[PDB]
């Protein structure tokens, strides 16, 4: 719903509070995100480069 | 419609709205956006508008 | 056992400036959003 992006998504344990819309990462990169329809977290490790 | 000095105020919520159906009703004599061209509309959402 | 400051200054300054380089990532520098899913997904490549 707006956040567009790129990597791997994974079932999270992160508690999001509720009313904790996404996650945010120390040096300010998105990290989790709630599906809009389940309502679930989701952890999104980055693709891999090198 | 409304007067200009008192001029009326929507506020919509939860909805499909359709922003490339509202640009070709075929009578306008402006339609100028600023922030974001109309037809890249499709694909966002929003909290209020 | 119970004094490697100069080594520890080391390991630190390098840490400090990786922090400040990637804290920059979202700054505007004069720009209505930091991202680029922001700008490109709400303007014309003009
Ligand atoms: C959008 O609709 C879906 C279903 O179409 C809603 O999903 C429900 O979420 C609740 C959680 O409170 C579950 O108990 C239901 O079983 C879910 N339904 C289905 C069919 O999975 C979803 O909550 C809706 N969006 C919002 C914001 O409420």
């Amino acid at each position: 719903n707006g956040l567009t992006g790129t990597g791997v998504l994974t079932e999270s344990n992160k508690k999001f509070l509720p009313f904790q819309q996404f996650g945010r990462d120390i040096a300010d990169t998105t990290d989790a995100v709630r599906d809009p329809q389940t309502l679930e977290i989701l952890d999104i490790t980055p693709c891999s480069f090198g | 419609f409304a007067s200009v000095y008192a001029w009326n105020r929507k506020r919509i919520s939860n909805c499909v709205a359709d922003y490339s159906v509202l640009y070709n009703s075929a009578s306008f004599s402006t339609f100028k956006c600023y922030g974001v061209s109309p037809t890249k509309l499709n694909d966002l959402c929003f909290t209020n508008v | 056992s119970s004094a490697l400051g100069k080594l520890q200054d080391v390991v630190n300054q390098n840490a400090q400036a990786l922090n400040t380089l990637v804290k920059q990532l979202s700054s505007n520098f004069g720009a209505i959003s930091s991202v680029l899913n922001d700008i490109l997904s709400r303007l014309d490549p003009p």
